Formats: C-alpha cells, structure tokens, sequence
C-alpha cells in the first residue's frame, strides 16, 4: 500500500523488519551498552545467510523470523513524540490554519500589515498565470490512456513551476 | 514457538504473518497493478478538481453521497420478509420490551400488594 | 546560531561498559560495532554518575553539621 | 523549546555524525557522495545511518524514503522538509 | 501463454540439481555445466515466488462401487511423519 509501485519488495521487506526488530530491541533494552552489543548480535544473525542465491528459503527464513519477531516484541514499542501512534500526532494542530483563509479579513487588517499582502496577491497572480495553459497540458498530455502511477513530472519545459504544487506549498510549518 | 495468532472479530490480522501474502501468484500482481492504477486515477481527477484556483465550492465527492443514499434511503427498497427478518424483528423488538412489562407488573404488584398490608416504611413517604 | 562544533577524534572511546563489551564482542568474534558515538555520554561531567544510595545519604553534608548545632541548642 | 535549526547547522551535525561512524574515512567523505557508488558501503549499514539520524534528531522518517535517500544531501533536504528550515 | 508462465515460473536455476553417477570426474562435469548453464535464471517475475504450505490430512473414506469389475482394490493411509524426523527410517 504504497505510493511508487505496486509492492514492496523482498528487499525492503526484510529491511522494514530490520528496522522494527532494532527499534523494538531499543523499547526492550535501556542502559544503551546492552543495546549494543544485542544489536551486533542481531546484525550478525542476518549476516549468517545473507548470501542464499536461493530465494524460496530465504522468503521462508522470512516468514519464521516474523514468526519470532511478533513472539519477541515490546508492549510498548518506542514510538517517538512526532509519530503518528505517538504523543504527539499532529499535536500543534491547534493552529495549523490552511491558508485560503487571512484573505476573508476586514481591509482595516489589511491595512494592519500591507507588504504581506501585496506579495501574497503576487502569489496568486503567480499561480493563475500559469495555471491553465502548462499545468493542465502537461497534465493530459505525457501518460498512457490510464495513469497507471501516482508521481507526476516536473516542469523541465522552460520556465514556469512544476504542476499542482499549490497545497503543497502552501502547508502549515509544523511549530506555530 | 508461537500458537499462530488465533483471530478474532477485534483482533485485526496484522500484515507480516497472513500467511497468504508469500504465495504470490500473477494473480495477485494483477491485481495489486490494477488497484494501483484505479487509486491512481482517482487521485488524479481529485487533484486537478482540488487545486483549481477558481474553485469556490466544495469538491462535492459521489463517494459519501453514495454511502449516505445507500445508508438510510436506499434501505425500504429493498426488502423482502424473510424468516431470518421476521424472527429477529419480533425478537430484538417485542421480546425486551414484554419482559420489561411483565417485570414491572410483578414488582408494582408486590408493592401495592405490601402498602395494602400497610406494613411499609412510608411513616414519612410525602414526595410521591 | 553558531554552535563552534566540539568535534571528533575525541571522544576515543574508551568508556569502561563499551570497551568491555567490544572485548566481549571481540570474545565472540564480531569486532565490529558503531563506535565512538556514546563517549559524549559516558564522559564528561558525566562519568560515574554517583550510585543510588547516594543520592539518599546526600543530605547530610551541610545536615549533621545543624543537627549536632541544634542538639547543643 | 526552540532553538533555531540552519542549513549549515545541519550540515555539519550530520556531516559530524556520518565522520563518528566507523569503517567510513575522514578523506573520502563528501557532501555530495554517495552510499551506493563511492562509500561503496550495503544497505544494511545505510540503514542503521537512517537509524543513526532519526535518534538524533528525535523523529522516524517514515521506510517509503529510506529506500531512497542513499545520499548525504538529500538527508539534509529531508530534515529540512520535516522541519521548515527557515527562521 | 499459461506455459510459457509455468516455465517461467519453475524452471529456475537455484532450486534444480544436476547430478551425474559414472566414471567421470567432478572437474569435467563443473566445467561442462559452466560453458552450458551459465545462462538459464535466477530471478523471478516481480518476486512471485512460489512457496510452501505444510497441508493438512483429512482422513474420510471415498468408495466408487462399480460392480462390474473382477477385483476390489483397497487402499488404506494415515498421516505421514515427515522428511528429517529419524521416524521417517
């Protein structure tokens, strides 16, 4: 369930396993030494057979260390206060205000702070200048009859900026 | 080393152990490929009717209308009575519903029957 | 902003719980761990931070000298 | 609870902890390198460099980009989206 | 097209064994495989690797009466231990 292709991949399956186990041996382990040297341990254990020009045995070795993964987890896993599943999880979210908004204000508080404005309507100038003509003939005019992918490309063409670029621009800054 | 992870209704199977995700046929790569593409297309038609400068409104999604018409309006039709309807509806219907009536039969009989001995505690029983 | 960088080649670890169990690790046959990293943590103002007990019997360094002053009061 | 991150900040704490890492040399460690073509160093090592970052800063970066980091530079444009790296 | 996709999808190099029983030497055949099967596989399409499922014995009776035969065939089993447990020999 990924943006870029269909799948993971062997390859990063077991490297996300990688990560979980080394992550979950940190929620187990305190005192950072132990941590360690049960880290060289495990990092040892895949180096045992990292080396199979086999496949089927070592998708199998796989699923038997998911086996003593999920045996061996943490109850609390370290999840760190930015993640989602975290303490945080959008935690300033208080004043992570979109900005089609600050336009619908009295003109007096346009009057309170005028330079942000005048750049900010040169921003959409900006924006609808150049919204029409190369963003939505770029849009219909590289893929296949499907789309078939959820990147899209840049705009190499000449001048102008990349397509659909607006909210992702224009975000909160994740400390107001 | 592990009973295998029973499942449950609340106990959701997590991704690692399915253990179905290992026997990767041509079938599934079709599918995982034709899944990406309907969600690839989706996302397309919502970001070019989600960033267009003059869109006012909403983007006014058939999926939620779709859900809601089916949810309440699109209930009545359809229907047929079968016997699994007709017995869960006179049973999670009427069944709470003449237990709790003969319960309080049984206890404002007990009652009226007890202040009618006139041994009651009501020496002082004013706020009826 | 700045920060002037108090760097590397420095730390060189030594610090007595990682080198012991790089030499049990060595024992073992592995030799090869991350590395210099946690010196800044075990080095330092650091460094034998003191055992539990003392934090308790911390009390009485300026405390037995009121005590005794108050038992001749 | 804040003090200012900068770009050439950045640079040299991360810069700071890839030179602490050991079987990588002090000469042949560039900014614009590479953990593919040049440090000549596995995926295995690139991620425990991953590892090494998100406990230092105090933030995963989520496995859809540690396939594809493999450089120092993009690193640092990655903390800089997470973190918005202007004053 | 499903042919070609069984052949695709089974006849890989890591999982197949060639194997000779004679007089002739081990350098000979190493080399003899080395000039002809340097070049068969060793990747699969997209990673649709085909892996085992330790099944399960049902144990039932299935009786096809048909009369008209001179002989009656019995076959009667129970479950199998296995290759590497020594209950095997």
């Amino acid at each position: 369930f990924l943006p870029s292709a269909a799948y993971l991949t062997h390859q990063q399956k077991v490297l996300q396993l990688y990560k979980r186990a080394l992550r979950h041996l940190e929620s187990r382990c305190v005192h950072r030494d132990k941590y360690r040297y049960f880290a060289c341990l495990l990092r040892a254990r895949f180096d045992e057979h990292k080396n199979e020009k086999d496949m089927v045995k070592a998708t199998q070795l796989l699923r038997e260390a998911e086996k003593e993964f999920w045996h061996g987890q943490h109850p609390q896993p370290y999840i760190f206060p930015e993640s989602p599943g975290g303490t945080s999880y959008e935690r300033y979210e208080c004043y992570k205000v979109p900005e089609w908004c600050l336009d619908d204000w009295h003109p007096s508080e346009k009057a309170m702070y005028p330079d942000y404005f005048a750049k900010r309507e040169q921003w959409k100038k900006l924006r609808r200048e150049s919204w029409e003509r190369e963003v939505k003939q770029l849009q219909e005019e590289t893929p296949v009859g499907g789309p078939r992918t959820e990147a899209l490309p840049p705009a190499r063409k000449q001048g102008d900026l990349p397509p659909l670029w607006w909210h992702i621009v224009t975000r909160p800054r994740e400390r107001p | 080393s592990f009973p295998k992870y029973e499942p449950s209704r609340l106990a959701s199977l997590p991704t690692t152990l399915d253990p179905a995700e290992y026997d990767i046929s041509s079938e599934t790569r079709k599918a995982q490929a034709e899944r990406l593409a309907i969600r690839s297309r989706l996302k397309r038609e919502y970001q070019l009717q989600y960033n267009d400068p003059s869109r006012r409104g909403v983007v006014e999604d058939p999926a939620l209308i779709r859900w809601t018409c089916a949810r309440s309006a699109n209930v009545y039709p359809n229907f047929r009575p079968n016997t699994k309807t007709s017995l869960l509806g006179a049973l999670f219907g009427i069944g709470p519903l003449i237990f709790w009536y003969y319960v309080f039969k049984t206890d404002r009989d007990r009652k009226e029957k007890l202040i009618q001995e006139g041994k009651l505690d009501r020496t002082f029983n004013i706020s009826y | 902003s700045k920060m002037e960088l108090p760097d590397y080649k420095q730390w060189k670890i030594e610090g007595t719980p990682l080198e012991t169990v790089q030499e049990k690790l060595a024992a073992r046959g592995l030799r090869d761990p991350w590395g210099r990293n946690e010196a800044w943590r075990y080095m330092g103002g650091f460094a034998n931070n003191v055992s539990f007990v003392g934090a308790l019997l911390k009390g009485f360094k300026w405390g037995f000298a009121a005590f005794v002053v108050a038992v001749g009061a | 609870d804040a003090p200012p991150l900068t770009l050439e900040g950045i640079k040299d704490r991360v810069l700071y902890v890839l030179k602490l890492y050991d079987k990588i040399d002090p000469e042949k460690l560039s900014v614009n390198s590479h953990f593919m073509k040049d440090l000549g160093l596995d995926s295995l090592d690139q991620v425990e460099i991953i590892m090494a970052m998100e406990d230092e800063f105090g933030f995963e970066i989520p496995d859809i980009d540690a396939e594809k980091l493999m450089c120092p530079q993009e690193i640092v444009d990655y903390i800089a989206d997470k973190k918005d790296v202007y004053e | 097209a499903d042919l070609t996709e069984y052949l695709s999808r089974h006849y890989k190099a890591p999982r197949m064994v060639l194997a000779a029983a004679g007089g002739l030497e081990h350098r000979q055949l190493l080399d003899l495989a080395q000039k002809h099967f340097s070049g068969l596989s060793g990747t699969y399409d997209e990673d649709a690797v085909p892996t085992l499922t330790p099944c399960r014995f049902t144990g039932s009776e299935i009786r096809h009466r048909e009369d008209g035969l001179p002989l009656a065939h019995v076959a009667i089993a129970v479950e199998g231990p296995g290759w590497a447990n020594p209950d095997n020999v």
